DNA sequence: GGTGGTGGGTTGG
């Protein structure tokens, strides 16, 4: 329903240090 | 965690700590992917050669943490714990086979940015993201190096290995309900999950809709971030028909 | 301290 956004990235629309770096792996 | 880093808060919200009552102490870790419900690991409730018989009141549940030890005032919310599932045919004599337990909890837990779950793959996004040479999130607050304590909870990114690499990697028996991730040798890049980080989750970040899914569970492993040696996750979606059964309850 | 070692933090006195 609202699981696996995270409501201070995903929610406050950010990215972490690096899923960037898992992003690029795809 | 193994040549890890300290966690941004609030970056993996589910993130679930079991804690034991008496002695106060960590057991290892485990995945909010409900709101009265959290999934760990078989053998860190119940591995008989280690005499582990837990009941429901021997254990705490921690969501919503980031500093190991000191209880974060406003912060945590602690639960307790009223049903503990475990597969029936958790082959913990040989080789951790179906590591996975289940957790409904007293009652459910309120959110916060702290506190939040992660989603369970479907039928296509298993098949699309666990792919070999892949990369997942993994955390907990367990050992720094096998013999290893973090203040603050650590995070790894690790490239699923494919299954003839994992099968050979090892003398141990290799299933499906099994997947092995982590750094060959040569890679030069290092990672790998170590004892105390079990339970915890294999999370993917899905890139057609940006949520999280939780893909494995630290499971086992031989030593911790060693060479030809790969941390070994409960395989979730070729367990997710148990999964769904025990939720509907 | 309660739960670290510094004021708030990420959360009160
Ligand atoms: C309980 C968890 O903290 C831990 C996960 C270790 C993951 N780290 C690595 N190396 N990737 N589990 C264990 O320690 C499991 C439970 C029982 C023993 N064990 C092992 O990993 C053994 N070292 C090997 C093993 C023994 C029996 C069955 C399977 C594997
Ligand atoms: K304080
Ligand atoms: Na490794």
């Amino acid at each position: 329903a609202d699981c696996g956004l995270r409501p201070l990235f995903e929610k406050k629309s950010l990215e972490d240090k690096t899923e960037r770096e898992l992003l690029e792996s795809y | 965690i193994v040549e890890g880093s300290d966690a941004e808060i609030g970056m993996s919200p589910w993130q679930v700590m079991l804690f034991r009552k008496s002695p106060q102490e960590l057991l290892c870790g485990a995945s909010l992917i409900s709101d009265r419900w959290v999934l760990t690991a078989a053998h860190c409730l119940l591995y008989p050669p280690w005499d582990k018989n837990f009941t429901e009141n021997d254990l705490l549940v921690r969501i919503g943490k980031h500093s190991r030890t000191r209880y974060e005032r406003n912060i945590e919310k602690i639960s307790m714990l009223e049903k503990i599932y475990i597969h029936p045919r958790y082959n913990w004599r040989e080789n951790l086979d179906r590591d996975i337990a289940l957790m409904k909890l007293k009652k459910p837990v309120a959110f916060s940015d702290y506190i939040h779950p992660v989603c369970l793959p479907d039928r296509e996004t298993a098949a699309s993201l666990l792919q070999a040479g892949y990369k997942g999130r993994v955390t907990g607050w367990g050992n720094l190096k096998e013999t290893g304590q973090p203040s603050v909870l650590q995070v790894v990114n690790l490239p699923i290995v494919e299954r003839p690499v994992c099968k050979d990697s090892t003398r141990i028996r290799i299933t499906d309900n099994m997947f092995c991730a982590g750094y060959k040798p040569d890679e030069g890049k290092r990672g790998d999950a170590c004892e105390g980080d079990s339970g915890g989750p294999f999370v993917m970040k899905s890139p057609f809709n940006n949520r999280w899914y939780q893909m494995g569970i630290v499971s086992w492993g031989e030593g911790c971030d060693r060479d030809g040696k790969y941390g070994f996750y409960t395989h979730v979606f070729r367990l997710k028909k148990w999964i769904q059964k025990v939720i509907d309850q």
